[PDB]
RNA sequence: UGUCAGUGAGAACAAGAAAAACGACUCUUGUCGGACCUACUUGAUCAAAAGAGUGGGAAAACCCCGGAAUCACGUAGACCCACUUGGGACCGAGUAUUGCAAUUAUUGGUCGCGCAACGAGGAAUGUCUCGUAGGCGCAGCUCAUCAAACUGUGCCGAUUACGUCC
RNA sequence: UGCAUGGCCGCUUUUGGUCGGUGGAGUGAUUUGUUUGGUUGAUUCCGUCAACGGACGAGAUCCAAGCUGCCCAGUAGGAUUCAGAAUUGCCCAUCCCUUCCGCGGGUUUUACCCAAGGGGGGGCGGUAUUCGCUUGUAUCCUUCUCUGCGGGAU
């Protein structure tokens, strides 16, 4: 029993694969979480899973590829493919009772979950430099 | 591929093969130890350690990344330029290490040009990181 | 009331339960919100603060609303007129799609199942008037040009005696066309605005087909002839026919109403609520009867699904 | 470097993407195929 | 289970925690994130920018004035030992120590130039709440960088000292002599 | 690929210049050349199709023999041939042209004008104008306007309906500055941006 | 081996013309078609600084070209190629490969 | 300088865009490869700068089309409240690279001088309310050769205000 | 020589401004339309009037970004098995647990805790990794990609 989400955010988009388990304990590309270097952004992966069930309904193998961005938003990203992969497993072979259940304690607690939060970038301008602050003003 | 992740690479899978290598020699010690290993140094190349942070990591580099050597490679290398001339600071790397370390593989763990396991000799040996540090670990 | 179906986060447009389907009790209606919903009665006590039963599934992700749903009749498939190009058997097993029925340039209106698992008909605001197998395959499209203008419902007579089926219109006309040589059967005329949707009852005699005017003209189709008139008073939004009687209880836009071919008038009108256009502004956009025939839901404006009995 | 379109040698040359069309400039000599929209 | 409905920094309680003040408790709310990292958007609205707690604010409000500084992530490596500390030294939640400081070195009177005809004129002009809170923060975490400009020894210890002693009414801290100057101008002329 | 499409730009750039310039007073619009496979058939838009050709056959293949021995092409390689625009009006580089003749001729600026808008606004078309800045005193530079029916200048989708010539006349005292534009009542994307029209 | 066919133009609605039209001639009716969906369409963006001496606000522009390759796949055409790269002839800037 | 913090190491990880073709050779009844990059290996039985051979590309092919800075790190690194081990600017010696021609042109390099300035800097004054400001890096651009400049893409990413018209 | 001049660019001006016909008023220069009020970035609207009916700018049409349908695969990238390398972690922790249930102990009671068995679920091996080349050997697909054309609210 399989299915395959993505997170969004950023440039950084994650592929979540998800391979039916009844334990896994869930991991990321090469490192898997224990050994995940930067202990913030580990940190922020574990609320993804931890909350609406430690190990409870957290028990697909669900492991990753994330590429396009910079560290912090693949964690980010992590975080979205993870929680997005448990919810449409639980809608395909369980009812939506229970799916009902996990999803509306999610969007409660502030991530949105359903945002892929999609504030990207500015084009520079002109004659200008990013958004204004221009060269430096000629006297007016 | 199995080599540097998977006991966390930063700091747990280095420790080890290295006091293994210092205890038994195995790898280059050539001169050339000296000698400005990363851009623009105002100080001798290292503390201690010269050239024994190198070798076993720059095995690692090309092992699971299949085949990166002597301008790829480099891609895990280093350099900042962290003094530089007044103007923009640039990244760099110093070629000296290149020859010595696609040398290297041709004992030791990895085969070839082509082939870089036999057994996976570091693998096998750093199972025993886990279980026991020998820097008294705090994760152990 | 006697329990309700409160989850909904968008309008119900479409409400459809089992009277060509005998498997399960599933009900299967059409959210606003890009998505459908499948439930199934499950628990009921028939108290009000208790529920009437629990979702079984729902099935997601569109560009746009669902229009209608009909539930296959022994197949476990739900399949969906919808205001995107895509039309979809989907599976209530799986809750996922089972195959993709593109022929629409301009989205489909209706969909329904012949009596027996066979034929889906897939209406549009092409003017085209399809004839798809359950296969996948389109097998036929009907026309003689006599389609102008939009499909309003498409209702298979439960009678295959004669394949027919009974097509509506936005040209003020129902079409009861022969499907197998796809032609035009006699034109059921006289309507002043443009059909709402077009029933045909359990013995394929009789049509009560609507308008906008609030109207209903009940048709031979036998003769082709026209029976006595039902007027509403109101503006329909939604007619139908008992599996179990005769009675039509047509919804209008002031609520249900009770309505069959005895009296033409209402014996008891049900309100939704008292003071209606000064609070929610609650009408009843469809009316799906039972299995038994003895209770009728009704989708509404509002988020909610109620029930109500007779 | 050296133009093609002048003989100037001054008041800039473009080389990019091997075309010169700033020692007559690109806003009088147009219909290269070019279009501002953005 | 076991992290679920239970919620820590990843071993402070919000059970315990109780707003000091009365005046603020919808500007002073709780943690229930495990990091004060930020992620979202924080501003949109007039007030959208209390709905989210004191320790999110503060953190981000740490310190500026970059040149290749770490902003968050370096931040909240600060963070945790500040709380540490604090704990040991109060004997006490960290946390709930922070909730007094930032509503205890807060200027709830201010006065202000509104005056004409060349000259100024001051009246005593009340702050509001949202105000109280943020003047708070900024003047505790100002305090820390000035401290370790060209001075002590430590790094993250002075953000420690200055929270404890801004929830004792103590005039070490940076806010606490603000409050009390302020007030000195703005209770002595109306 | 990157180097194809900058290669056209310069080769149609290059030919449009040579006509335009040396090529004059002829009702000419313009160019357009397309391929049909190892040959060019390069149409040749002017108003008077005679004068292109030649009634001697000298000017057509003269034209040829000039694109042939710059750009190394030969023939059933290169050709060039004539297409007969009718309605002067409807080319704003044409009436440009016969006004630059009339202006040349020391005929008033007004009279002048006056032609061009009579020629374009019975022929149906939406507006026109004609901008002539330059000499007509002195002492000035005085810039005159003369605007008929009405024009868009909103959007970039104006530029597709409206197209446009720059001339020069060249007179004693010196420059004389030309311009019309010509807003055509037939647009070239088949869009407009204003009436929304009920089908009844 | 198979033949493809890369077409390469400054322009859209002309392309257009060659791929869907024009590729119906061999779909099953000489050789087997099987549609992908078009190669990235790169820019080709130049910065133009549209004042002539140094007295402006020192304005510039962005010009851009739109580059569209449109690539479709055939099994192993083999002297029917011929027609295939015949068809088109509505534009400049048409050109067709054969492998 | 302690809010990369200064010299050391290792980990994970980014996006537009640039590129090719000389009447010069060879090839034939009408003609093909060299001025672009990057890969790989020798360049360490002994430096950097830098030499050369093989290999592919007209680019969604170029080796994973995309990587090393901001960041992460307690590996129990080193320095540690100093104008220093913080910063460079002057100054001398050597060498290689580029070019039609270098006269510090070269400069990605060695190694001197640093204990030369300067410790957030009077009056005055600039501009932005959100993925912005600020911080950081890369490419294009110009073109014998050099970017503290200009143009574009990406990464880390706030505080305050969301009011008035003085 | 830009104070002979063409074209182009800057700025006035980043605001909401501009002009004519017919009619009205004034000897005329001029004015009315383009006006008290409210609303809006807006001469943007509704209402009112010696104005009536109009034209531009604004709006809109365009370009790019965010969500999505259809197109949709050989240089875009995944899925399963075959495949062997490799691991099969017991040297400091992942054979031991969870859930449901029954009985006996340590408790005077409460809290707390110990032992045994039945049912149920797999966990470390029935889910084992990752290789972006082992480019090997088998099978399948379009979630991740891509571009054109459409959906989606003042």
């Amino acid at each position: 029993k399989q299915v395959q989400t993505f997170g969004k955010k950023k440039t950084a988009i994650a592929v979540a694969t998800v391979t039916k388990a009844a334990q896994c304990n869930i991991r990321v590309n090469g490192v898997p979480v224990s050994q995940i270097l930067p202990e913030t952004l580990r940190a922020k992966i574990m609320e993804a899973v931890n909350v609406v069930g430690s190990r409870h309904f957290a028990r697909l193998r669900i492991d990753v590829t994330v590429r396009g961005a910079g560290q912090v938003a693949q964690a980010y990203a992590t975080r979205q493919a993870i929680a997005k992969g448990l919810v449409a497993y639980y809608q395909k072979y369980k009812n939506e009772v229970e799916k009902a259940a996990l999803k509306d304690k999610y969007l409660a607690y502030d991530k949105y979950l359903l945002i892929a939060d999609p504030r990207r970038c500015e084009p520079k301008k002109w004659g200008r430099h990013s958004a204004r602050t221009r060269f430096t003003k000629s006297y007016r | 591929i199995r080599r540097i992740g998977k006991k966390k690479g930063a700091t747990m899978k280095d420790v080890h093969p290295w006091r293994w290598v210092k205890l038994c020699s195995q790898h280059f010690k050539q001169e050339g130890k000296l000698m400005v290993p990363n851009c623009t140094e105002i100080v001798k190349s290292s503390h201690g350690r010269e050239r024994a942070p190198q070798n076993p990591d720059w095995y690692y580099i090309r092992c699971a990344a299949i085949l990166r050597a002597v301008y790829m490679r480099p891609g895990v290398g280093y350099g900042g330029l962290s003094k530089r001339f007044s103007n923009k600071k640039n990244r760099g790397s110093r070629p000296e290490i290149t020859v010595r370390a696609s040398k290297g593989l041709l004992h030791w763990g990895c085969k070839s040009l082509t082939k870089l396991g036999l057994i996976e000799k570091c693998e096998s040996s750093g199972h025993r990181i886990t279980k026991n540090g020998r820097k008294l670990a705090d994760a152990i | 009331y006697e329990g309700q179906l409160k989850g909904h986060r968008g309008w119900v447009t479409a409400l459809a339960c089992p009277q060509i389907t005998e498997t399960y009790i599933k009900a299967v209606s059409t959210s606003r919100d890009n998505t459908l919903i499948a439930w199934g009665s499950n628990m009921d006590r028939n108290s009000e603060e208790c529920e009437y039963g629990f979702p079984e599934r729902r099935l997601e992700g569109h560009s746009a609303f669902v229009s209608d749903v009909a539930l296959s009749n022994n197949g476990d498939f739900a399949v969906s007129a919808s205001w995107d190009h895509s039309l979809r058997l989907w599976n209530l097993q799986t809750g996922v799609c089972q195959h993709k029925f593109l022929g629409h340039t301009k989205d489909v209106l209706s969909v329904t199942f012949s009596p027996d698992n066979r034929q889906i008909v897939s209406g549009g605001r092409d003017n085209a008037l399809r004839v798809w197998n359950v296969k996948g395959e389109c097998l036929h499209t009907l026309g003689r040009g006599a389609h102008t203008d939009w499909v309003s419902c498409v209702r298979f007579s439960p009678s295959l005696e004669t394949p027919l089926i009974v097509s509506g219109g936005w040209d003020n006309l129902v079409k009861v066309w022969d499907i197998a040589s796809g032609r035009l059967l006699t034109d059921l005329k006289g309507h002043t605005n443009y059909i709402t949707s077009v029933t045909v009852s359990p013995d394929g005699s009789l049509c009560a087909s609507s308008d906008k005017d609030g109207v209903a003209r009940l048709w031979d189709l036998t003769k082709g002839e026209a029976l006595s008139e039902m007027a509403a008073g109101a503006p329909i939004n939604q007619i139908c026919f008992s599996p179990n009687r005769y009675w039509m209880c047509a919804a209008t836009e002031k609520g249900i109403r009770i309505f069959d071919l005895e009296n033409k008038d209402v014996i008891v009108e049900l309100a939704p609520e008292a003071q209606q256009k000064s609070k929610k502004t609650p009408e009843c956009m469809s009316i799906a009867w039972s299995a038994d025939g003895n209770t009728l839901y009704s989708g509404y404006t509002d988020n909610v699904i109620r029930v109500w009995s007779v | 470097r050296h133009c093609v379109i002048c003989s100037n040698q001054k008041a800039v040359i473009r080389k990019y993407e091997l075309n010169v069309c700033r020692q007559c400039f690109r806003e009088n000599a147009a219909n290269i195929g070019f279009s501002k929209l953005r | 289970m076991s992290a679920k409905a239970p919620k820590l920094f990843n071993k402070w309680s919000y059970e315990n925690l109780q707003t000091t003040e009365i005046a603020l408790s919808d500007h002073i709310s709780k943690t229930a994130t495990y990091v004060p990292h930020s992620a979202g958007r924080w501003q949109k609205k007039r007030f959208r920018k209390a709905r989210i707690p004191i320790v999110e604010r503060l953190t981000n409000g740490l310190m500026f004035k970059g040149r290749g500084n770490g902003k968050k992530l370096q931040a909240v490596r600060l963070v945790k030992h500040t709380l540490e500390i604090i704990h040991l030294l109060t004997d006490q939640n960290p946390l709930q120590v922070v909730i007094d400081a930032v509503s205890k070195g807060a200027p709830r009177e201010d006065s202000t130039r509104v005056g004409s005809g060349g000259v100024v004129r001051r009246q005593a002009v009340d702050v509001s709440p949202m105000r109280r809170v943020n003047e708070a923060i900024y003047l505790m975490c100002k305090g820390a960088r000035e401290a370790a400009f060209r001075n002590l020894k430590t790094l993250p210890e002075c953000l420690a000292d200055e929270i404890v002693n801004a929830s004792k009414g103590s005039s070490n801290s940076y806010a606490i002599k603000k409050k009390d100057e302020v007030e000195r101008v703005a209770k002595a002329n109306r | 690929k990157k180097r194809m499409i900058i290669r056209d730009g310069v080769f149609y750039a290059e030919l449009f210049e040579f006509l335009k310039r040396e090529l004059a007073d002829d009702g000419f619009a313009g160019v357009e050349h397309r391929v049909t496979s190892t040959r060019t058939e390069i149409v040749i838009r002017a108003t008077k199709t005679r004068e292109v050709l030649g009634e001697k056959g000298r000017r057509i293949r003269e034209l040829t023999a000039c694109l042939q021995q710059r750009f190394h092409y030969k023939e059933g390689k290169l050709q060039l041939f004539a297409e007969r625009v009718e309605v002067r009006g409807l080319s704003a580089m044409a009436q440009a042209e016969s006004l630059r003749f009339k202006l040349l001729s020391n005929l008033q600026v007004r009279r002048a004008a006056m032609g061009i808008i009579r020629h374009v606004m019975e022929s149906g078309a939406k507006g026109c104008e004609v901008t002539v800045g330059g000499k007509i005193k002195g002492q000035r530079a005085k810039s005159m306007t003369f605007r008929d029916g009405y024009m868009i200048k909103s959007g970039t989708a104006h530029k597709n309906f409206v197209d446009v010539a720059t001339r020069h006349c060249h007179l004693r005292a010196g420059t004389l500055g030309v311009k019309v534009k010509i807003m055509l009542p037939k647009s070239m994307q088949n869009e407009e941006e204003i009436l929304p029209d009920v089908i009844t | 081996q198979r033949v493809l066919v890369k077409m390469t133009s400054r322009n859209a609605k002309a392309v257009e013309n060659v791929m869907t039209e024009l590729l119906l001639h061999a779909r099953n009716e000489k050789v087997v078609l099987r549609g992908p969906v078009r190669l990235p369409t790169r820019t080709l963006k130049v910065t133009t600084r549209k004042t002539p001496c140094g007295n402006g606000t020192n304005t510039w522009d962005t010009y851009e070209l739109k580059i569209y390759k449109r690539l479709v796949e055939l099994r192993a055409p083999t002297e029917l190629v011929k027609k295939i790269t015949s068809f088109p002839i509505d534009a400049g800037v048409d050109v067709a490969i054969t492998i």
